[PDB]
RNA sequence: GUCGCCUCCUAAAAGGUAACGGAGGCGCCCAAAGGUCCCCUCAGGCGGGACGGAAAUCCGCCGGAGAGCGCAAGGGUAGAA
RNA sequence: CGCUGACUGGGGCCUGUAGAGCACUGAUAGGGCUAGGGGGCCCACCAGCCUACCAAACCCUGUCAAACUCCGAAGGGUCCC
RNA sequence: AAUCCCCCGUGCCCAUAGCGGCGUGGAACCACCCGUUCCCAUUCCGAACACGGAAGUGAAACGCGCCAGCGCCGAUGGUACUGGGCGGGCGACCGCCUGGGAGAGUAGGUCGGUGCGGGGGAU
């Protein structure tokens, strides 16, 4: 949203109000613009979640965002980061969450947990074309049980840039089971 | 292991043992259905086609013989040239009774080996 | 930053003695944790304690995780009184390089976890930063 | 041929060995006292290194 | 009249490895490169080593000296141009 | 192309091998190749601790000679079954093994472009 | 040399008389009375050369 | 306690420096680990069969050599020692 | 003896800490797949069966090293101009 | 005989050539091949080394092409570390001013590029 600059000014730029974050994109770049305010808001919502992108010149209202960054810096505030869009239809690289719910098995009963080394789920479906928040839990938990990779369960868009068996989220004790 | 340490069979080191020094890489390259040297000598050095099956045809006096000319022959090629003292190519196999043949050639090609 | 003699020679290839990682329960966004900005060989016993008591407090769903671990140590009287001092080991732990990541409470809404950790923190002992991750906390 | 005039401030007392040559060597002597090159990198290395050493003036 | 333990207590002694004459200096029918005595020479600069390519001594005389593995002994001539016609 | 995957022999193997001088020499005359390989270990599982010995004993034979032996050392052997393990090949008897040929083998023996023999071939 | 009667035992060998000798280290570890070797005395040059002593 | 000598680390990146600072080896040996000329392709893992169920012996696949080199380490390095 | 010297500019060639990194190695945590020990069950030469406790090794999420490093700068060196 | 397409000996650049998945070639080339008295030769057999020769074949090694899954290469903007200069905190240490500025981390790049000679293939 917005976000503008791209001279040759990190420093002072890297400093005050305005944070510095390329404009990266398939063949091109170009000097770091952005702010260190909008990143707020936005990043805020998402970022490498959902996506949107800022209109500096109306230039290329494109989509894409960031692919890369951080808040690294000790005290916990981001400064110097990565900005690639895509108006293709290549859309692979597509790294968009997925959320359960809470359903009652090991949980609200057996008191156990589950681990979710997951969350993410980096894949390529129809570029252009992802559902912002997409939720799948199938349920079940408790004991020494645990699903990952292989089972998932994957709708439309049929990529999986993963692979099969490995940290989906399974159920531990909280205590003991 | 080095691209040449993982293969197996070759033993160009055993060449370059002869790259050292001494001459003219009088280097042998067999190929039974023939036989095929040049002359890699020392400094990006290069050769002159002293001898091959093929440049004269590929006759018909199988092993035997091929060699005994092929080599002589070369030798005449090259000492045309201007070198003189050559180091012996067994480029590959043991000096067999081909090799040896073409052997012959360099030596009774009057190209010292 | 004296460290030791080597890692089989004097003292070296241990389990440093202690009580794992993991604890709490999963959560896919809320991001619950703590870390610090302190630098110290980080008092393993004084440690693995601490984390524990939080446990201790708490018990089940709040990413207990933990991102530490102690693996050398220091050394001293035992022989002849103060001049050439061999060495008699004692204490390991690992170097908290001036503040990161400490441990996670890490979960949905479970601030009743929050507080826990907190309790955690009260505790350690090189004060301590109080803190959330992408998002926050919920 | 930028020709350069600098001073001299801030004894280079008990300072870097090295330095010093810097010093003795673009041709300093006595304190707070002003001389002038060609921008040449060389003396102009030297000098720069020296920097803090005083003051450069781009003159002739 | 022993000697005692439980005091490993055990100084090192010394050494004297080097490059001698570094890359591209007046070379001379001397002790070219070292790291591994014994050594056997070779012609003109090495280039070969555990690392990749190769390096030059713009120095050219009869031969230098290995150091057994390291470096990487010589053979790649090199005279250097200061070597032709007077 | 049915004039490939469809096979052509390639070696077979046919030994023995006792915590040991000469047995082998029964085993020159029913053929002719002979075995000379040294076994080993360390311990007591029949006094064979000796880890260094000369025991070891194995009459290779592919191609050409085999066949004499396939031949007239076939007709003893009663069986015909399990005795087929995957990679193409078997092994049976006191002692003896023969392995498959199908096209996509050799290429195994390359020092390079190693081709870790596919599956779908052998 | 330190003279030990440790399968350490120092000798030489002559020169069928190409006349002196030559250094040499030894061990009856192995080959007790065996010894022998050319070379070349004063004596013109070569010569078979046993070692006991 | 300890003094000689071989290696690592310490040496902050040329070389090189204390510490009663860290850890570990040597006062042997090998007549054949000698000289060359000629051939070899490791450990291991997996799959298949004698005496064999760790742990061989052979046969068929996979392999910046992780085995290999009398001895401590470290460099080396199969092209090979 | 007389411009050669500390120093700077240029040019090669080197060292490879700090950092960082995990495929060499040795740690080490959360976990998955698995076989070794369990463990409860047909009574158990059964070596057939399920599964909540400990593990080895491979796989994902992670992390420490002076005597670890596929990676690699600050800089110092040395010959020439 | 002093131009391109191809195969063959073969060299430099020490994986942007390796792995592997499919494929294509045999007029020419090359191998596999056909046999084994004599040269030589296997600690066991001429499997490998090896001498003589057609038919047979492109299966295999092999050569050119397509495929990013494993690998290899790898920027820009960026953060650590720091030569030099100067300040804060008793404190382990923090910061500033000026030139140097990696690895990992997304883009993406790669399925070699190029020497000399020999056989042809282009009156």
């Amino acid at each position: 949203m917005e976000l503008t600059a791209k001279p040759r000014t990190p420093k002072q730029k890297l400093d005050e109000s305005m944070i510095a974050a390329v404009a990266y994109n398939k063949e091109n770049n170009v000097s770091f613009a952005l702010d260190r305010k909008a990143f707020d808001r936005a990043f805020r919502q998402q970022s490498t979640t959902g996506l949107f992108d800022i209109t500096v010149e109306g230039g290329e209202t494109f989509p894409a965002l960031v692919k890369a960054v951080q808040m690294d810096k000790r005290k916990r505030a981001p400064i110097h980061v990565d900005f690639y869009m895509v108006t293709y239809g290549e859309p692979v690289e597509v790294s968009v969450p997925v959320h359960t719910t809470g359903r009652s098995q090991g949980e609200v009963q057996g008191g156990l947990v589950d681990i979710v080394v997951h969350n993410l789920q980096i894949v390529a479906p129809g570029p252009r074309r992802i559902p912002q928040e997409l939720v799948v839990d199938v349920t079940k938990m408790n004991i020494g049980d645990h699903i990952t990779a292989g089972d998932i369960k994957l709708p439309e868009g049929c990529t999986l840039a993963a692979d099969p068996e490995l940290t989906v989220v399974s159920v531990l004790p909280p205590r003991l089971t | 292991p080095m691209r040449r340490r993982r293969e197996a069979r070759t033993d160009y080191h055993q060449r370059l043992r002869l790259l050292k020094s001494g001459k003219p890489r009088l280097v042998a390259r067999k190929s039974n259905k023939h036989v095929r040297a040049q002359l890699v000598t020392p400094n990006g050095d290069d050769t002159l086609a002293s001898a091959h099956s093929s440049d004269l045809a590929e006759y018909g006096w199988e092993p035997t013989g091929s060699a005994y000319l092929t080599g002589l022959l070369a030798g005449l090629r090259a000492q045309e040239a201007g070198v003189e003292e050559a180091v012996l190519d067994i480029g590959l196999n043991s000096p067999t009774p081909k090799v040896f043949a073409i052997q012959e050639g360099a030596i009774d090609a009057g190209l010292d080996i | 930053s004296i460290k030791p003699t080597r890692r089989e020679y004097i003292s070296g290839i241990p389990g440093k003695g202690i009580a794992q990682f993991k604890m709490g329960n999963n959560t896919y966004p809320a991001q619950v944790e703590n870390v610090v900005e302190k630098p110290v060989q980080i008092r393993h016993n004084a440690l693995e304690a601490a984390r524990n008591a939080a446990n201790r407090f708490v018990q089940n769903s709040g990413k207990f995780r933990i991102r530490k671990f102690p693996f050398h140590v220091i050394r001293e009287q035992d022989g002849d009184g103060m001049r050439a001092p061999f060495g008699k080991s004692v204490g390991t732990a690992a170097r908290s390089h001036g503040a990161n990541h400490d441990f996670i409470a890490w979960v949905n809404p479970d601030p009743a976890v929050e507080f826990a950790w907190r309790r955690a923190y009260m505790k350690v002992t090189p004060t301590v930063n109080i803190d959330s991750s992408p998002a926050g906390n919920a | 041929m930028p020709r350069l005039k600098v001073k001299l401030v801030k004894s280079p007392i008990g300072y870097p060995k090295d330095q010093k040559a810097a010093l003795k060597a673009l041709g300093l002597r006595r304190l707070q006292q002003e001389r002038v090159l060609e921008d040449t990198p060389a003396i102009r290395g030297n000098v720069e290194k020296v920097a803090h050493l005083v003051r450069v003036e781009v003159v002739e | 009249a022993h000697k005692k333990g439980v005091g490993s207590s055990k100084n090192g002694r010394d050494s004297n490895p080097k490059y001698l004459g570094v890359k591209k200096f007046g070379g001379e029918v001397v002790k070219a490169g070292n790291i591994l005595v014994r050594q056997r020479g070779t012609k003109f600069k090495a280039g070969q080593g555990v690392g990749m390519g190769r390096d030059h001594t713009l120095f050219a005389l009869s031969d230098g000296k290995v150091v057994f593995i390291n470096k990487g002994k010589g053979a790649r001539f090199i005279s250097i141009e200061a070597a032709q016609t007077e | 192309f049915h004039e490939m995957r469809e096979p052509r022999i390639e070696k077979v193997v046919v030994h023995m091998g006792i915590g040991h001088a000469n047995a082998e020499d029964i085993l020159g005359e029913i053929t002719g190749q002979m075995p000379v390989r040294t076994k080993a270990k360390r311990t007591v599982g029949e006094f064979d601790i000796r880890e260094g010995d000369p025991i070891g004993a194995k009459v290779t034979l592919r191609d050409e000679m085999a066949e004499e032996f396939l031949q007239t050392a076939l007709p003893l052997a009663e069986l015909a079954t399990s005795q087929f393990d995957d990679t193409g090949n078997f092994s049976f008897g006191l002692d003896v093994t023969v392995n498959l040929v199908r096209p996509g083998y050799r290429v195994a023996k390359r020092d390079k472009a190693s081709r870790s023999i596919p599956t779908k071939h052998r | 040399a330190k003279d030990g009667p440790r399968i350490i035992v120092k000798m030489e060998s002559s020169a069928g008389t190409g006349f002196y000798y030559t250094t040499t280290k030894n061990r009856r570890n192995t080959q007790a009375k065996l010894e022998l070797k050319k070379y070349d005395p004063v004596a013109k040059k070569h010569v078979v050369f046993r070692e006991k002593k």
